[PDB]
Order: structure tokens, then C-alpha cells, then sequence
């Protein structure tokens, strides 16, 4: 066997690695966790120090209070019952209210009130997170890639959660929490839709999903093939390009026509990716607000 | 009807990220050329784009892109055919001069540098607290080459600092010298450490690097170069 | 019709079959044995079509289509009008597929690189060969197989899915979902850390892939890492695709019931089958 790549032949340590120090406040710095030669052969072995400031606390807090809110739920829905609540656990499910209550506050807890309340934990978790996104890039003085990326998946959270509820009037049309009952109501979305596979906006939020699995199968491989001249160091490739970056691009030229460059290939890469959940939120946003069914709508334009 | 208005204009946008896509990967290898480095008549329909500029850390410098662009190296290849598109035979040994599937390109002859401003990659020797922490340890392996004869034995690893990982063996040969494999060029075994892309004798002729505690980004690229070149070469 | 950088590297070697037969380029294109054969299939395999189009009666991509046989000629031939075209065109893809993919070996071999790239495109060709070769063949006939048209292939998508009930209930399905969705999480995080790192807070210095690996650790208190996160994706993805055939091959001859169904040995055990409360009791 010539050696491929793909898992390490020999994994070293030295001292734990503490970080570039920039602007951040390094007094809500962790430790660094334990060493993990499991993830060494594949990745780094170090674990941590995360950053946990303020709005770390805050969305770390929520995000667990949504978890719990529905974990209460599902024992309640168990009887208490250890042995139940595995045995059912991907059947239980927490409901948002009935069409009746619109989109008001007024459902009792047990029919509703706790789906808001959870829901209105995952709000907070969420968006703090975003904004941590934002706040641990600029401490480093980096670009807000990161963040403007996770603005596209929480773009079509935001639209199945609250957009689009609010828009038809009831919260009785957003996600319930549940394992199969999320997919119930993906199945039910569909039907009663008459069928995602005449959104034009589904179609394509699926080609960029094949595609982010096409492209980083493409970029993933290419990096390996490339590695055994120090191709995956994208950053000094992009600054002084070596012969990786020289023998990557031809490949793809040779092959199909034309090429990346080494930073190009990321932009290729983010876009594919980011554009999955930008066109889904909006054939989702779509449905039901502006077109009652797929079909017909193709059947007219 | 809004859902007509959100599909057509969103052809249209990605019309336009296409065309910015396509453009930004554009900032090296362009405008493109004759087989004899004049500009090619036909650079297709997309223009160069505008420059940019990379902000290089440690007093590195700058890099614009795209720039005019320029080899820095002697080429020794010829044409073996009297029109474009056939295949450039060497003109001399292509392992030595550096073409093929042997090519290097004219790197910074400087070390890549961590964000601290040390030398990424150094041998483990003198890397203050790594040691091999998994895996069969390669130092003292005997190195065999396509051949099946023995070129040496492994003296060292070279480690990436920040990264944690080993990149390269330093191996020794018969008459004292070193030489750097990349890592990803040896298959470490419990009795040896196999090397498929070099026969033993192609081992002395690995490009040697002028520091023995560091690495230049051209040396690294010639040592990389050299050994994948064997896969065609030597044999 | 070169890269700034190109020549050094067309040299003659690399190939498979022919020696120095089709050792060359057509504009940027490689060619070679497998260059030739490609051209070949393809061209057979689009005339075939257009050809298919007319005994169906459209120039209209949007419309064209073409069946595999009907449910009855088993695993045997076709009139070309009623299914043989179809068996045709198919030996023409499998042709093209992988005369591509041997054709991607060349340029490997020609260009010093491992051979990851066509190693990954073979496992989207054996999803493809998965749909329109294994599965029918195990399950008795050309005409289970998915056709070939823009629209129509997607027509049979679901009416393949819901002759399992909600196809959502596949578990293996629901492996390759799992491992679409995080492949492109990986590839937004991956695109958006290294551009964030070569284009920082205008003004500020390119950033290193030490900055890299803290953003990450200050996130979430782990990073992969530059090596890491190219195994990664690479993985994700293939691990995906590997699923998705698996989810298939096992649909129509192992388990040929409504998928939700299958869940119900798990809720059936023993230990807590008859314990009464929850859903299932
Ligand atoms: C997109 C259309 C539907 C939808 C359609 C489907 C379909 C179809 C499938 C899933 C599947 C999944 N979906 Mg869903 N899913 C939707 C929106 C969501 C949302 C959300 C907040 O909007 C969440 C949290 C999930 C969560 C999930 C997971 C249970 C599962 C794997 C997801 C994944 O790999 O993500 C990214 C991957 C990561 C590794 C990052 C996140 C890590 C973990 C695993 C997230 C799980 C959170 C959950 C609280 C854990 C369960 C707790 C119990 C103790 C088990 N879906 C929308 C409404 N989803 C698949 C499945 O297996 O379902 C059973 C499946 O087949
Ligand atoms: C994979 C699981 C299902 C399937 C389910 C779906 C679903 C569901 C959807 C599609 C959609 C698509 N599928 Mg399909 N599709 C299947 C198998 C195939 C095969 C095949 C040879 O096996 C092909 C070529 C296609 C091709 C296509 C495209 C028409 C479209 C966008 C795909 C994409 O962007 O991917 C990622 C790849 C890239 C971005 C690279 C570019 C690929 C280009 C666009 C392919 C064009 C092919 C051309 C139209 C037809 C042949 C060309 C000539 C005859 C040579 N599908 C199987 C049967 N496919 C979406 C659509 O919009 O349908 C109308 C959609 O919603
Ligand atoms: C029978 C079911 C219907 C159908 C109904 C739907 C519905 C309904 C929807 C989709 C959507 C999609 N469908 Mg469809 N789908 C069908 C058939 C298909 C087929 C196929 C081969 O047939 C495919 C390939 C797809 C593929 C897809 C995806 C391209 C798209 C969702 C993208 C995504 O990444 O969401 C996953 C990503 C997210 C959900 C974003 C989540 C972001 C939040 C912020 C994460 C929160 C995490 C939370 C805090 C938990 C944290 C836990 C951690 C451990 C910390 N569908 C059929 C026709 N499909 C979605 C879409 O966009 O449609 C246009 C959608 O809503
Ligand atoms: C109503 C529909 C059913 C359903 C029924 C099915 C069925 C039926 C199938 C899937 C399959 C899939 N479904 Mg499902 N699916 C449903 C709901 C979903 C949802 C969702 C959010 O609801 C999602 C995300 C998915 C996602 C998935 C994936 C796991 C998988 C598709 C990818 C694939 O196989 O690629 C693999 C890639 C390929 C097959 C493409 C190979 C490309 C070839 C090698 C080369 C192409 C060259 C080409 C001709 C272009 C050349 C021209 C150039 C452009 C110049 N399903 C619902 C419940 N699903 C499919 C699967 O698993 O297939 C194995 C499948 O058959
Ligand atoms: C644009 C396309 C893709 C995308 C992009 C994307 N997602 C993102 C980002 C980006 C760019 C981020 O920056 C952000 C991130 O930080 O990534 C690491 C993120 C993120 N995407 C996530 C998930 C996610 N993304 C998804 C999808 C996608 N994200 C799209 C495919 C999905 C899908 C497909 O369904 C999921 C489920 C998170 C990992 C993270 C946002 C995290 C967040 O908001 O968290 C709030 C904090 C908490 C919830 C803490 C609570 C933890 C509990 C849920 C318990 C844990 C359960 C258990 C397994 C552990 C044991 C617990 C015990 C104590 C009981
Ligand atoms: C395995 C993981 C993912 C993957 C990987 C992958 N694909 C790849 C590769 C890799 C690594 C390549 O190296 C290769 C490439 O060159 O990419 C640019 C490729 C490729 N994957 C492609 C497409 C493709 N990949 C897909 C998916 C995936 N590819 C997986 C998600 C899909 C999906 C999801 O649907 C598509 C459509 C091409 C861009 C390219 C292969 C090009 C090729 O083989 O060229 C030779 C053939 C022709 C030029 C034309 C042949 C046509 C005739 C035989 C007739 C048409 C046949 C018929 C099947 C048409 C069907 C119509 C549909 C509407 C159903
Ligand atoms: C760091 O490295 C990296 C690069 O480099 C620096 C790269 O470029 C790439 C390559 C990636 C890109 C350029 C990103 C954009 C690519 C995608 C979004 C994936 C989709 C690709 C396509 C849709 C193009 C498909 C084109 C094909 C398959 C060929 C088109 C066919 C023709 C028109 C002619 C084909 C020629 C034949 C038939 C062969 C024989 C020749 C003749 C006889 C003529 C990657 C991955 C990378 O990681
Ligand atoms: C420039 O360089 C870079 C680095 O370094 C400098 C890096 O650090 C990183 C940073 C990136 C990371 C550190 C990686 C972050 C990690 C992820 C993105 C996710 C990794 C996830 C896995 C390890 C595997 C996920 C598992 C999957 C998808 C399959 C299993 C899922 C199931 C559901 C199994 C059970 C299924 C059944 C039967 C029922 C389902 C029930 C539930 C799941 C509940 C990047 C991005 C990078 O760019
Ligand atoms: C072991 O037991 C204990 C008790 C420890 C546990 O805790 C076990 C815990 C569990 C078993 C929990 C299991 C959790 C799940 C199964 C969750 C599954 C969730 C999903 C599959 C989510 C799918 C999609 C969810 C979506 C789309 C959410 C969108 C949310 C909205 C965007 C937020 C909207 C906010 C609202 C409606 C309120 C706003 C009000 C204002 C005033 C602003
Ligand atoms: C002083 C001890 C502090 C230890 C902190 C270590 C944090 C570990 C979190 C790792 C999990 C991140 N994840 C799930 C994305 O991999
Ligand atoms: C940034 C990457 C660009 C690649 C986009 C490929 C688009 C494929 C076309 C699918 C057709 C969609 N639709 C809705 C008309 O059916
Ligand atoms: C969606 C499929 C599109 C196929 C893209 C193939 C384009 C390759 C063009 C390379 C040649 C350019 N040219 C004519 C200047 O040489
Ligand atoms: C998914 C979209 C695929 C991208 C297709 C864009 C074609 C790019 C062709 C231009 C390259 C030709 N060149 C090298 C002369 O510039
Ligand atoms: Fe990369």
C-alpha cells in the first residue's frame, strides 16, 4: 500500500497550545482540556480552552433551557417512566399551540405554552451564538465570514420557527420538537404544499446540497493529493503560491477546462454551502404566504 | 406574481456571483500564454480582475494579485511537435532540473513562520517538549527505497510547531549527510521506514537545505518536487 | 491556452494505455486513451438520446425522457423505442463515467499527485451504478430504475419513496441526510474560516492558521485543524454518498415494507414492550 493520507502515521505533542492573544480578554479564557489521541489520528488531539464570556454564558444557559424544557416534556409524556421514556423517546414530541390561539400567548402549558417557552430559549440561544460568532472574529481582528455564513442557516431557522408562522397568523405552523414528528412535519409541509419538488427554490437549495457535497469531495481530495507538498498550509499557499497550489489547479484544468486558485476555491466553498439554506428559506418563506401549491403556481409561470 | 419575481432575480444574482467567482480565480496563472510565454490571442470572456492586496505579517511584505507574473527559474524543456498542445520533453535529467512531475516553484527562500514569528517547522530535537505521542516511533529505522535497498536511517522528525504534526523524516545517508522526506511520502512500518517514490540511489540527490534547524519554503518545495518526481522518474 | 505557470508541467508519461498515442491537449483539456473513449460514450451516448427524443416526439429538454424497459422484460432487452435506448444509453454513461475517472488517473499520474480525486468520483459513480444497475438487478428488472429526464427522474424519486410510506423512516437514509447537512455545515465553516483569516479587519495583516485554530477553540473549544478539516470534508461527503446507496440497495429486496414499520423491533423489546404510558402504550 502506497500511503494515502488519510489517518496519521505517528501523532506528536509538545506544550499545550494557549492561542493568538490579539484583543481578546483572555481572563474569560478556559484551560486547555485533555489531549484525545483518538481525534489525533484524524485531527488535532488538544481539546480547548474555549472562550466563555458573557453572551457565552447567556446562550449556553438558554440553549440548555430549550434542551430541558422539551426533556421535562418528554418524561412528563413517559409517566416518569425510565424505561418509557427510551423506549418512546423518539415518538414523544412538544407541540406548538392550535390554530385557534393565532399567534398570541394565551395556550395553556401543556398545549402550547411550553413549545413558546422553549422556542423563545432556542431564540436566545441561537442569536447569542451569532453574535459570539461575530465578537470572537473581531477580537482576533479576523473577517466576519464565519458570521455572514451562519446569518444564511439561521435564515431558514428564523423562517420555519417565526417568519413564516407570523406571516399565516398561527404558531400552529412551525416545527414541533421531536424526532419523528420534525419529519412528519416535513412530510405533511410537503403535501399539503402540493409537492416541494415544483418549488424552483427547493430545486435549488438541493443542487447547492449535492453541490457542497460534490465541491468539498473535489477540494477535500484535492488537498490530500496535494498534501505530500504542503498543500493544506492554504494560507502561506495564498500568499507565496508553491507548487501544491500550482499542481492542484491543473489538475482541475486538465480535467474540465478551468481552475481555483488556492483562495478562490474558498469562495467557490462558501457560496455553494451558504446558498443551500438561502434559497430553502425562501421557497420555504414562499409557501403558503405568497403560493398555496407548487404545482399549480409551475403550471402558471 | 412576487415567487416569479424571486426566481428570475435570482438567476440573475447568480449570474453575477458566477461571474465574480470566476474572476476572483483569476488572480494567479493569468492572462494566460503561448507555449512560449507571450500572451495567448484568446483569454476567454472573463476580464482580470481588479487588484488586490495581501498584508503580509512580520514585515514579510505585501502581495498584489494579479501582478506580472514570471516563472524565476530556467526551464529545461522542448517542444516535440511544431504545433500547440503536445507534451514538452526534458532536455536534460528532470529529477535535477526540476520539471515534470518533479517541478518546484521559486517559493520565498525564507521559513514559513507561526503567528508568534517563529519558525513553523523545526526538527523535533530542538522543539521544546514534543515528542512522538502515538504511533510507531520512526527515529532509527532504516530507510528503503523502490529498489528495496537501504538509502539510510531516520535521525529526526520534523514537526509543525503550531499544528502539532509531523511533516517531515530527516534521514541520514551513507556518507553523513541529511536529507528531509516528506511525510506524506513514507509508509512508517515496525522494521522500516518504506519509500515507494525513490529508488536508493536517488536519495543523494534530494535537494539539501542550507540551515540544519530550518526550512525555506523554495528548499521544502524542491524536496516535495524531487520526491513526487520519482513516481515517474525513477523507474 | 497556458497558465502563467503551466509548461514545466506538460510532460510527456503518466498514461494507462496507448504510450504516447494520446499524450496531448486541446486547449486546456488533457486528452488521452481515456480522453478519446470518453468523447466516444458520450457522443454515442447524447446522439442515442436526441435520437430517443424523436420517437417520443419533443425538442424539448424539459420534456425529453427516456425509460428504462417496462417491469416485463425482466433483466433481458428491449425494442430500442421501448426501453432499449434507455439500456443503451446507460452502458454509454457507465462508459463515460468511467473513462472519466480513469482519464482523472492520468493526469495524476502526470502530475505527481495521489489519487483521492478519482477515488471520490468512483463513489459517485457507484451511487449512480447503485440506481440503474444493482438495485434493478437484485430486485429482478431494468424498469425499477430511475429514467432519464429532467423532471421525470424526480417524478420516480418519489413515487419511490412513497411506496415506502414516508422514505424519511429509512435509517440508513437517515445516516446520509445526517452526513449531507454536516458536509455543508464543514464546507460554510471551512469556506468562511480561511477566507476570514486571508481578508481580516481592513487595514490589519493577514491572519495565520494559528489564529485559525484559536477562533475555533475560542468557539467551541475544539479545532480540527488545516489537515483535519480536508480529511473531514472529504469524509462527510463520501460517507454521505456511501449511505445514500446503501439506503437504496437495502429498499426493494431486504426490507420492501413501509419504512416506518421497521423502527418497531426497537419499541417491541422485551424489557419494556408492554410497560404501559408513553406513546406506544
Ligand atoms: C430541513 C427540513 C426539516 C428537517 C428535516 C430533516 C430530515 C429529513 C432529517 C433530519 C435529520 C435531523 N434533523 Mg431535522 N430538519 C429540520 C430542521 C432541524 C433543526 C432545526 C433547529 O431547525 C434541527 C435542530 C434538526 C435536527 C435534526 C437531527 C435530529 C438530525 C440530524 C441533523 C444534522 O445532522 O445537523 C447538523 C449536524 C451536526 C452534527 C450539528 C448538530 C449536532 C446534533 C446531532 C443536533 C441534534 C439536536 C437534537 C436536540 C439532539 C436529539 C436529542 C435526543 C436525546 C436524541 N433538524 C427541518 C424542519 N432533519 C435526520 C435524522 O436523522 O432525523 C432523525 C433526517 O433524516
Ligand atoms: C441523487 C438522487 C436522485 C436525484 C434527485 C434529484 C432531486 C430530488 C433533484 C435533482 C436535481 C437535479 N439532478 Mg437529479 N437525482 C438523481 C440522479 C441524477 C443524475 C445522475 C446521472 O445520476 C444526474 C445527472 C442528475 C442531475 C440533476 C440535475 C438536473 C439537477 C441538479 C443536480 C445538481 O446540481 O447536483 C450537484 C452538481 C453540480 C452543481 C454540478 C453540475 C451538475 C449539472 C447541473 C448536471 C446537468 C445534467 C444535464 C441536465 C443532463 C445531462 C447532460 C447532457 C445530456 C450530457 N440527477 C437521483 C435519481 N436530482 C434538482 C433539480 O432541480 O431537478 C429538476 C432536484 O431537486
Ligand atoms: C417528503 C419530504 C419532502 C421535502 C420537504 C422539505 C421541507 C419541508 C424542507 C425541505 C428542505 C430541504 N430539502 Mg426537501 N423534501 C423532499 C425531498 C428532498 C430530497 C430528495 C432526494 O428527495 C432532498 C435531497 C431534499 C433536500 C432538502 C434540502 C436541500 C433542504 C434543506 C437544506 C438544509 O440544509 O437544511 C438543514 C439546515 C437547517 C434546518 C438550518 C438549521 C439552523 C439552526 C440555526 C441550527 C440550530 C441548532 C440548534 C441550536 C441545535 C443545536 C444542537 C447542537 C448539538 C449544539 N429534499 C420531499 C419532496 N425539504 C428545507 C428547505 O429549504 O426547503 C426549501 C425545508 O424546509
Ligand atoms: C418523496 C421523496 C422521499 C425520498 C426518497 C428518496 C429516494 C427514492 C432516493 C433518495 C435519495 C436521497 N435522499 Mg431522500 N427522499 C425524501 C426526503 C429527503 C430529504 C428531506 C429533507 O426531506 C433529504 C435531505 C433527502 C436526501 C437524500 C439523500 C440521502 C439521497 C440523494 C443523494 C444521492 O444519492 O446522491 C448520489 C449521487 C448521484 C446518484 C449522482 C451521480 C453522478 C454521476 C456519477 C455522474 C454525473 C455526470 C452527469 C451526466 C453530468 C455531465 C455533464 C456535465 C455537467 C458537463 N431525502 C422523501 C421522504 N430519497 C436517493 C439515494 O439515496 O440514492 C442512492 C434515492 O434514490
Ligand atoms: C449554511 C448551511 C449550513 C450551516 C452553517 C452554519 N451553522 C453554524 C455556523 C454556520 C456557518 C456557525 O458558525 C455555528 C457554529 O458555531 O458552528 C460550529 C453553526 C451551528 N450550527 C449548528 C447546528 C446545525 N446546523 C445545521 C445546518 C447548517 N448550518 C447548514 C447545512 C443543522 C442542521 C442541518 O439541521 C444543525 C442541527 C450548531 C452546531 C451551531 C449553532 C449553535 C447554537 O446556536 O447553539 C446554542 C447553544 C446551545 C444549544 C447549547 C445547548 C446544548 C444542548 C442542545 C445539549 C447537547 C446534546 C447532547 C448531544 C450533549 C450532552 C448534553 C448534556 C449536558 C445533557
Ligand atoms: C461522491 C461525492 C459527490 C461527488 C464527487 C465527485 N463528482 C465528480 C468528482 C468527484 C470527486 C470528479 O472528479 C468529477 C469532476 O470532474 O467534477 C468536476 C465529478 C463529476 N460529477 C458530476 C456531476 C454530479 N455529481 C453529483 C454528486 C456527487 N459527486 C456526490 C455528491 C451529482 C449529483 C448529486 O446529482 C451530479 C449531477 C460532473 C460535473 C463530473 C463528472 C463529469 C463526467 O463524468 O464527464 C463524463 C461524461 C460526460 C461529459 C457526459 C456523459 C453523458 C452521456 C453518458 C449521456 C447522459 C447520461 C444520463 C445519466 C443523463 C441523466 C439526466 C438527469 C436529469 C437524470
Ligand atoms: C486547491 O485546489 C483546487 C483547485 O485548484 C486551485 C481547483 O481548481 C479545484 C476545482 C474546483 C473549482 C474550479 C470550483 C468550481 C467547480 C464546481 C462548482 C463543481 C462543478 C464543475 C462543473 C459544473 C464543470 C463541469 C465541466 C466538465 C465535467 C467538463 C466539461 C466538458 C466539456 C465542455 C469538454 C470535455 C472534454 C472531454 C469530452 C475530454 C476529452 C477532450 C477532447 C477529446 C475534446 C478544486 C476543487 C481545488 O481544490
Ligand atoms: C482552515 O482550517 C480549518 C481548521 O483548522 C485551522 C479547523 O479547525 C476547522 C474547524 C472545524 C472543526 C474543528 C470541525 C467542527 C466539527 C463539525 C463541523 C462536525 C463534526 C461531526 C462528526 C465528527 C460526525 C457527525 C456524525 C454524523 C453526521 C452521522 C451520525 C448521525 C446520526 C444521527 C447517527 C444516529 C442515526 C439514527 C439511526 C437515528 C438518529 C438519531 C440522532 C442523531 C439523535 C476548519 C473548519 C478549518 O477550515
Ligand atoms: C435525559 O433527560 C433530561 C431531562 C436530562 C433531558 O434533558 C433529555 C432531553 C431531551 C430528550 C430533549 C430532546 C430534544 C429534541 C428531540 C429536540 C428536537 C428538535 C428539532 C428536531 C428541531 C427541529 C426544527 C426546530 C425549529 C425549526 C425551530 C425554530 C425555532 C424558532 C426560530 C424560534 C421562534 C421563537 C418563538 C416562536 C417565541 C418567540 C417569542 C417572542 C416574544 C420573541
Ligand atoms: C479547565 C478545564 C476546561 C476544559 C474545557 C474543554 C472544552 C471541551 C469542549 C469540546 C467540545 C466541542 N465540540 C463538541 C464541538 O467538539
Ligand atoms: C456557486 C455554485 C454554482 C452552481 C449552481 C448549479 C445550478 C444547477 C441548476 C438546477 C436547476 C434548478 N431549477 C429550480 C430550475 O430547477
Ligand atoms: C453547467 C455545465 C457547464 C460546463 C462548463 C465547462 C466550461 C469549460 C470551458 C473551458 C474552455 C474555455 N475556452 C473556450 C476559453 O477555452
Ligand atoms: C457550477 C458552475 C460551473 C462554473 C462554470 C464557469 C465556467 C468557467 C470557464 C472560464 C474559464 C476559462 N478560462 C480559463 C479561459 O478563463
Ligand atoms: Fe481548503
Amino acid at each position: 500500500a502506497e500511503y494515502q493520507n488519510i489517518f496519521s502515521q505517528v501523532q506528536v505533542r509538545g506544550p499545550a497550545d494557549l492561542g493568538m492573544t490579539e484583543d481578546v480578554n483572555l481572563a474569560n479564557r478556559s484551560g486547555v482540556g485533555p489531549f484525545s489521541t483518538l481525534l489525533g489520528w484524524f485531527g488535532n488531539a488538544q481539546l480547548g480552552p474555549i472562550y466563555l464570556g458573557s453572551l457565552g454564558v447567556l446562550s449556553l444557559f438558554s440553549g440548555l433551557m430549550w434542551f430541558f424544557t422539551i426533556g421535562i416534556w418528554f418524561w412528563y409524556q413517559a409517566g416518569w417512566n425510565p424505561a418509557v421514556f427510551l423506549r418512546d423517546l423518539f415518538f414523544f414530541s412538544l407541540e406548538p399551540p392550535a390554530p385557534e390561539y393565532g399567534l398570541s400567548f394565551a395556550a395553556p402549558l401543556k398545549e402550547g405554552g411550553l413549545w413558546l417557552i422553549a422556542s423563545f430559549f432556542m431564540f436566545v440561544a441561537v442569536w447569542s451564538w451569532w453574535g459570539r460568532t461575530y465578537l470572537r472574529a473581531q477580537a482576533l481582528g479576523m473577517g466576519k465570514h464565519t458570521a455572514w455564513a451562519f446569518l444564511s442557516a439561521i435564515w431558514l431557522w428564523m423562517v420555519l420557527g417565526f417568519i413564516r408562522p407570523i406571516l399565516m397568523g398561527s404558531w400552529s405552523e412551525a416545527v414541533p420538537y421531536g424526532i419523528f414528528s420534525h419529519l412528519d412535519w416535513t412530510n405533511n409541509f410537503s403535501l399539503v404544499h402540493g409537492n416541494l419538488f415544483y418549488n424552483p427554490f427547493h430545486g435549488l437549495s438541493i443542487a447547492f446540497l449535492y453541490g457542497s457535497a460534490l465541491l468539498f469531495a473535489m477540494h477535500g481530495a484535492t488537498i490530500l493529493a496535494v498534501s505530500r507538498f504542503g498543500g493544506e498550509r492554504e494560507l502561506e499557499q495564498i500568499a507565496d503560491r508553491g507548487t501544491a497550489a500550482e499542481r492542484a489547479a491543473l489538475f482541475w484544468r486538465w480535467t474540465m477546462g478551468f481552475n481555483a486558485t488556492m483562495e478562490g476555491i474558498h469562495r467557490w466553498a462558501i457560496w455553494m454551502a451558504v446558498l443551500v439554506t438561502l434559497t430553502g428559506g425562501i421557497g420555504i418563506l414562499l409557501s403558503g404566504t405568497v403560493v398555496d401549491n407548487w404545482y399549480v403556481w409551475g403550471q402558471n409561470h | 406574481d412576487l415567487a416569479s419575481l424571486a426566481i428570475y432575480s435570482f438567476w440573475i444574482f447568480l449570474a453575477g456571483l458566477i461571474y465574480y467567482l470566476q474572476t476572483e480565480n483569476m488572480r494567479e496563472g493569468y492572462p494566460l500564454e503561448n507555449e512560449d510565454g507571450t500572451p495567448a490571442a484568446n483569454q476567454g470572456p472573463f476580464p482580470l480582475p481588479k487588484p488586490k492586496t495581501f498584508i503580509l505579517p512580520h514585515g514579510r511584505g505585501t502581495l498584489t494579485v494579479p501582478g506580472p507574473e514570471s516563472e524565476d527559474r530556467p526551464i529545461a524543456l522542448a517542444r516535440t511537435a511544431v504545433s500547440e498542445g503536445f507534451p514538452h520533453a526534458p532536455t536534460g535529467d528532470p529529477m535535477k532540473d526540476g520539471v515534470g512531475p518533479a517541478s518546484w516553484v521559486a517559493r520565498r527562500d525564507l521559513p514559513e513562520l507561526d503567528g508568534h514569528g517563529h519558525n513553523k517547522i523545526k526538527p523535533m530535537k530542538a522543539a521544546a517538549g514534543f515528542h512522538v505521542s502515538a504511533g510507531k516511533n520512526p527515529i532509527g529505522l532504516p530507510v528503503r527505497g523502490c529498489d528495496l535497498e537501504i538509502a539510510g536511517k531516520v535521525v529526526d522528525i520534523w514537526v509543525d510547531i503550531p499544528e502539532q504534526m509531523a511533516r517531515f523524516l530527516e534521514v541520514e545517508l551513507k556518507d553523513g549527510s541529511t536529507r528531509l522526506l516528506p511525510m506524506q511520502m513514507v509508509k512508517v512500518q515496525s522494521n522500516r521506514v518504506h519509500v515507494n517514490a525513490l529508488s536508493s540511489d536517488l536519495f543523494a540527490g534530494i535537494p539539501t537545505i542550507k540551515s540544519p534547524t530550518e526550512v525555506t519554503l523554495l528548499e521544502e518545495d524542491k524536496i516535495c518536487g524531487y520526491v513526487a518526481g520519482g513516481l515517474m522518474y525513477a523507474a | 491556452a497556458l497558465l502563467s505557470f503551466e509548461r514545466k508541467y506538460r510532460v510527456p508519461g503518466g498514461t494507462l494505455v496507448g504510450g504516447n498515442l494520446f499524450d496531448f491537449w486541446v486547449g486546456p483539456f488533457y486528452v488521452g486513451f481515456f480522453g478519446v473513449a470518453t468523447f466516444f460514450f458520450a457522443a454515442l451516448g447524447i446522439i442515442l438520446i436526441a435520437w430517443s427524443a424523436v420517437l417520443q416526439g419533443t425538442w424539448n429538454p424539459q420534456l425529453i425522457s427516456v425509460y428504462p424497459p417496462a417491469l416485463e422484460y425482466g433483466l433481458g432487452g428491449a425494442p430500442l423505442a421501448k426501453g432499449g435506448l434507455w439500456q443503451i444509453i446507460t452502458i454509454c454513461a457507465t462508459g463515460a463515467f468511467v473513462s472519466w475517472a480513469l482519464r482523472e488517473v492520468e493526469i495524476c499520474r502526470k502530475l505527481g499527485i495521489g489519487y483521492h480525486i478519482p477515488f471520490a468520483f468512483a463513489f459517485a459513480i457507484l451511487a449512480y451504478l447503485t440506481l440503474v444497475l444493482f438495485r434493478p438487478v437484485m430486485m429482478g428488472a431494468w424498469g425499477y430504475a430511475a429514467p432519464y429526464g429532467i423532471w421525470t427522474h424526480l417524478d420516480w424519486v418519489s413515487n419511490t419513496g412513497y411506496t415506502y410510506g414516508n422514505f424519511h423512516y429509512n435509517p440508513a437514509h437517515m445516516i446520509a441526510i445526517s452526513f449531507f447537512f454536516t458536509n455543508a455545515l464543514a464546507l460554510a465553516l471551512h469556506g468562511a474560516l480561511v477566507l476570514s483569516a486571508a481578508n481580516p479587519e481592513k487595514g490589519k495583516e493577514m491572519r495565520t492558521p494559528d489564529h485559525e485554530d484559536t477562533f475555533f477553540r475560542d468557539l467551541v473549544g475544539y479545532s480540527i485543524g488545516t489537515l483535519g478539516i480536508h480529511r473531514l470534508g472529504l469524509l462527510l461527503s463520501l460517507s454521505a454518498v456511501f449511505f445514500s446507496a446503501l439506503c437504496m440497495i437495502i429498499t426493494g429486496t431486504i426490507w420492501f415494507d413501509q419504512w416506518v414499520d421497521w423502527w418497531q423491533w426497537w419499541v417491541k423489546l422485551p424489557w419494556w414492550a408492554n410497560i404501559p404510558g408513553g406513546i406506544n402504550g
